[PDB]
RNA sequence: GGUUGCGGCCAUAUCUACCAGAAAGCACCGUUUCCCGUCCGAUCAACUGUAGUUAAGCUGGUAAGAGCCUGACCGAGUAGUGUAGUGGGUGACCAUACGCGAAACUCAGGUGCUGCAAUCU
RNA sequence: GCCCUGAAAAUGGAUGGCGCUCAAGCGUGUUACCUAUACUCUACCGUCAGGGUUGAUAUGAUGCCCUGACGAGUAGGCAGG
RNA sequence: AAAUAUGUAAGAAGUCCUUGUUACUUAAUUGAACGUGGACAUUUGAAUGAAGAGCUUUUAGUGGGCCAUUUUUGGUAAGCAGAACUGGCGAUGCGGGAUGAACCGAACGUAGAGUUAAGGUGCCGGAAUACACGCUCAUCAGACACCACAAAAGGUGUUAG
RNA sequence: GGAAUACUGCCAGCUGGGACUGAGGACUGCGACGUAAGUCAAGGAUGCUGGCAUAAUGGUUAUAUGCCGCCCGUCUUGAAA
């Protein structure tokens, strides 16, 4: 917080730390889904709908 | 928790450990007529940063 | 609904009794389970497991095959199991002493091991001796020995057996089998 | 997209050894959320400089709040717009209270009459027509007289229950 | 009557129900097809170096 | 009648690089292959010989053979439902080593070198390559750099 | 740094025109008994390094030079495109959302780098 | 943009029907409300998996007991009855 | 000269040092292959997942397909013929599209309570004759994806530009 | 210049009404509050009161009422045809 009013004081802007963290709920059913973002719902454990999971952000995930 | 929210060495192992959450339909709605569009055409599917929140507190 | 990536309801493709019934094994097995329940010792874990076996995976172990494992070093006066049936091999002269615990033996085969001044007890025996299962060698037969398994992958090239009914030349030695008949396999 | 918030959104290129501290862009941005104002200032970014996201970030988002949000005020309005044969330019004037207000009646005027959905508008520039008499629509010009006054003919209050024992008057 | 010609319709579906897996691999993989001289010599190569060893025995 | 001869569909792919035609230079010639190897394949269609056939094009595989004008080259490859061996007598006009792996070896050498000067410190190394991450938060300035504020364009022909 | 022999990458090296080139080298060049090849000692072969010459080759320099290379928030985040919608539109086709993203164009810089061995004011 | 012309077919008829005109029509926006065999919690059946347990101790050891997950189905396969 | 697709690699079957074997190869104990002996295990060499991985034998049915988005060939076209990837129907009920194989939503043991999806909420019919700004008057209005069609061309109707 | 308020988010802040469920069957666990003896909302409901006798209630059946339900078998991409 002070953080941004510093910067806000110093003429500046405080840009923040991309995040590091997101929850990722599924929406969407099982039937009719493409291989390729099937593969990868599974591999999140992401696989039925309105279950959710916790995702670290990487450029890989 | 604390583990989870600063991610931090064990993150892995940690959040593997926990089963997948299973979220109830959202108590309220979903806020919108259709959820198979963007969060940014109207609504749900995408990130939709730091109103997930909203969202899955109705969820749970 | 779920998006399985498992296939549902599926059964561990593994033996859990003797498909057997002779009363007497299912008495061995109760036995086994109990020692295998109650300590660790890999050894019973493995006898109750082996005591499952269908006759095909129980092939023979000869009394050759027990007097050349014991030329092992550090192993000729271990005791070696045979969840299984022990035979009599005429072909090694000299055999040593040591007990054996089988679940049977043919008759030449506690012969040879007795006037060998050796032992021939039973796997139940054999429980009360070593509990923990201590200082035995277990010995397995050949299964790939057998003649059924002969033809499997039978297809060209795989050099392996025709079933063929009857053998000779005018048996399957002709087109098929040489360069001067068509091809070769 | 929807009731609307003004936001100022001010990013820049990301940095490069070669070019440590590249300059900043700003622009106004209508939205409801925010998550979509900053989605906007990138669609516009991108087809006026040389730049997507992957290789930008935005540094700033700020509401802005009407100054003299109780004051009615005589809007001018350019944009361009889709229409389902051309593009165009167009002019129009909105008297409200704030922009904010407004922008949620061009948004809705342009549906009505152009049917154009939000997705084929740009809004050029926004602006609180000084001087009356730069006024040059005449739908808010008529507005601008000397003691405005007018009634409201026809009233028709709705009613609570469905059956009246008595015939309405519409009499205000 | 015509009938259909072709089609890999449901073939990836077919092929990957218990499919692909990877190739098998060995350290000591076949020598089908390596050059018969060094074969040859390498069977020499190994007979000697096998000896050796038994004579750093004794 | 369709016709599916050995080098069909290959009119492109055989075809030299424009202003790359004539003879091959001696580089490729000088290039040394032991075995296990790991050989990228890329026909050469001057040189007819040791010719890969089309499938292996663009294929990667290690020399599991050397010979005196070619090396002998194991791929995988899918028929069906499975992977099945491949052993390929390419002459090595068409051959290449595959840069991916010196990436690795070099790491392999890098990652030695870093895992002594810490045993040599009794400190800990951390050798795993690490994704692209996030990003930390930042402080920018607008000393000479007052934010150009920019709005959208009116349409215009320019025809 | 020159030069030569053997090279690597194979135009930043090629093309056109004009000059310039110490020293060494290379070259042109002199000769035809000999091995040798020609319709022709021109090429090829041998011989002298002696009679000559930098004219040429070769090396550099010039040129709003042709070509070729390099760059660029030059055009253009355009064209094309993976994913999304019970989006627009009679349709042809198009806009938006999350992404990837050129060619030409324009301008700017450049015009061989280099290994081994030998040799030179 | 909406509306009008351009706009002709055979039983009597179809925005699903009624009917609707500052709509109950067209464009857009805001909330609330209704509802699948789907999602969340719980009981029960079964199937599958993991575990405990006849140690001297009445009546099933292919048993008793504890725990988790799952359940569509032609042609066809096996199993328990 | 893309995008989408596509090969390979990311270590114990590894890395390093010492020096053994041979008839291959080198001018050459030079190489080449395969070894002895010694050293190196915290992240041992990216991510995420793993409902276990590996493996054998044997046999049923089937061997007319069809549909949708997209790519695409023949044809004026076709609810026509014919390919590409994927998802479907076939084999599959449930909720929505009145209706309907194939769209949308969602896949199914027997049930209670809650919440929703797609789609709806004047009355038939469960649910605001809700809120808000415009637009439109048709002696042939119009009313919702797949979808049950409409075009060139015109209008001093009316709206905004 | 000093405030208020909106909007948004947080509280291991305090509370009212309504609904469905009550599986298990000695004890063993993790706690909570207590100075203590003890108490408890802490590994699944108890307490108090009342109603029922040719009856309260439950099963079957017939009929009516609301909604829903085409003829099976078969060959077929497709059958109520
Ligand atoms: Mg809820
Ligand atoms: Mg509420
Ligand atoms: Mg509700
Ligand atoms: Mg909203
Ligand atoms: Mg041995
Ligand atoms: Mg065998
Ligand atoms: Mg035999
Ligand atoms: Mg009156
Ligand atoms: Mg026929
Ligand atoms: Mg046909
Ligand atoms: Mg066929
Ligand atoms: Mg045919
Ligand atoms: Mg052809
Ligand atoms: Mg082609
Ligand atoms: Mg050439
Ligand atoms: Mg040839
Ligand atoms: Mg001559
Ligand atoms: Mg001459
Ligand atoms: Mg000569
Ligand atoms: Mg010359
Ligand atoms: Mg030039
Ligand atoms: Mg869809
Ligand atoms: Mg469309
Ligand atoms: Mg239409
Ligand atoms: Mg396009
Ligand atoms: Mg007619
Ligand atoms: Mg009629
Ligand atoms: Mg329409
Ligand atoms: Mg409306
Ligand atoms: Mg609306
Ligand atoms: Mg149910
Ligand atoms: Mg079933
Ligand atoms: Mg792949
Ligand atoms: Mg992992
Ligand atoms: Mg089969
Ligand atoms: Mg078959
Ligand atoms: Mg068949
Ligand atoms: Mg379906
Ligand atoms: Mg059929
Ligand atoms: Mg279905
Ligand atoms: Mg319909
Ligand atoms: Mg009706
Ligand atoms: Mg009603
Ligand atoms: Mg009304
Ligand atoms: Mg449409
Ligand atoms: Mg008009
Ligand atoms: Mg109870
Ligand atoms: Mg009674
Ligand atoms: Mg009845
Ligand atoms: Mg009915
Ligand atoms: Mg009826
Ligand atoms: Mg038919
Ligand atoms: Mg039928």
């Amino acid at each position: 917080i002070q953080a941004k009013r510093d910067a806000k004081a110093a003429g500046s802007y405080y840009v923040e730390a991309q995040h590091k963290l997101v929850f990722v709920v599924r929406i969407k059913g099982i039937n009719k889904i493409p291989p390729k973002p099937r593969k990868v719902l599974q591999l999140l454990r992401l696989t039925r709908i309105n279950s959710g999971t916790f995702v670290k952000v990487t450029k890989a995930t | 928790i604390h583990e989870i929210i600063t991610v931090g060495p064990h993150f892995k192992q940690a959040n593997n450990f926990l089963w997948p959450f299973k979220l109830s339909n959202p108590s309220g709605g979903w806020g919108v007529p259709r959820k198979f569009k963007h969060f940014i055409q109207g609504g749900s599917f995408g990130n939709r940063e730091e109103f997930i929140n909203k969202l899955v507190k109705s969820m749970n | 609904g779920i998006d399985h990536t498992s296939k549902q309801h599926k059964r561990s493709g593994h033996r859990t009794a003797p498909k057997s019934d002779n009363v007497y094994l299912k008495l061995l097995v109760k036995l086994y389970t109990f020692l295998a329940r109650r300590t660790d010792a890999p050894f019973n874990k493995v006898v109750l497991k082996a005591l499952f076996l269908s006759k095909i995976n129980r092939p023979p172990v000869s009394v050759s095959r027990i007097a050349r494992a014991l030329k092992q070093e550090g192993a000729a006066n271990k005791t070696v199991v045979v969840v299984g049936t022990v035979t009599d091999d005429a072909r090694i002269f000299e055999f040593p002493k040591t007990t054996v615990a089988a679940l049977r033996f043919t008759a030449g085969a506690r012969a040879k091991i007795v006037k060998a001044g050796g032992e021939c007890i039973t796997l139940d025996q054999l429980a009360v001796r070593a509990p923990k299962g201590q200082n035995t060698l277990i010995l397995r037969g050949p299964r790939n020995s057998r003649e059924a398994v002969r033809h499997f992958g039978m297809g060209p090239h795989k050099g392996k057996a025709p079933r063929i009914l009857s053998t000779g030349r005018k048996f399957e030695r002709a087109r098929g089998r040489r360069r001067s008949k068509g091809f070769k396999v | 997209m929807a009731h609307f918030k003004e936001y100022q959104v001010i990013g820049r290129r990301l940095p490069t050894e070669s070019v440590p501290e590249p300059k900043l862009f700003r622009m106004r941005i209508f939205a409801s959320n925010e998550v979509i104002a900053k989605s906007r200032y990138w669609y516009f970014l991108q087809k006026l400089h040389k730049v997507k996201k992957a290789s930008g970030e935005i540094v700033s988002i700020n509401q802005i709040n009407e100054a003299h949000p109780t004051k009615v005020k005589n809007f001018g309005v350019w944009v361009r717009y889709d229409s389902r044969s051309g593009t165009h330019n167009m002019y129009k004037e909105i008297r409200d209270v704030s922009r904010v207000a407004a922008v949620e009646t061009l948004y809705q005027d342009m549906a009505a009459r152009h049917r154009a959905r939000f997705r084929s508008i740009h809004i050029l520039k926004v602006a609180e027509i000084e001087k009356t008499a730069d006024v040059k629509r005449q739908y808010v010009k008529q507005f601008l007289t000397k003691d405005l006054k007018f009634p409201l003919p026809h009233r028709v209050q709705k009613s609570t229950k469905t059956f009246s024992y008595k015939r309405p008057s519409t009499f205000y | 009557a015509k009938s259909k010609n072709h089609t890999a319709h449901n073939q990836t579906r077919k092929a990957h129900r218990n499919g692909i897996k990877k190739p098998k691999t060995y350290k000591y993989p076949s020598l089908k097809g390596v050059d018969p001289k060094f074969r040859r010599n390498h069977k020499h190569a190994l007979h000697g170096t096998a000896k050796a060893l038994a004579a750093a025995k004794k | 009648g369709k016709s599916h001869g050995y080098r069909s569909r290959t009119r492109y792919m055989f075809q030299r690089d424009f202003r790359k035609h004539g003879a091959v230079h001696l580089s490729t010639y000088l290039k040394v292959y032991k075995v296990g190897d790991i050989v990228d394949i890329k026909a050469n269609g001057s040189i007819q010989k040791g010719m890969p056939h089309k499938f292996y094009q663009g294929k990667t595989g290690v020399v599991y053979n050397v010979t005196k004008s070619s090396v002998g080259v194991i791929i995988n490859k899918m028929v069906g439902n499975r992977y099945l061996e491949k052993r390929l007598n390419l002459r090595v006009e068409h051959i290449k080593h595959s840069k991916c792996r010196q990436e690795f070896l070099e790491r392999v050498k890098a990652n030695a070198a870093k895992r002594a000067e810490a045993k040599a410190q009794g400190v800990a190394v951390q050798l795993k390559r690490q994704p692209a991450q996030p990003r930390e938060s930042r402080i920018v300035s607008t000393e000479g750099n007052v934010p150009q504020t920019l709005a959208p364009v009116p349409y215009e022909t320019f025809i």
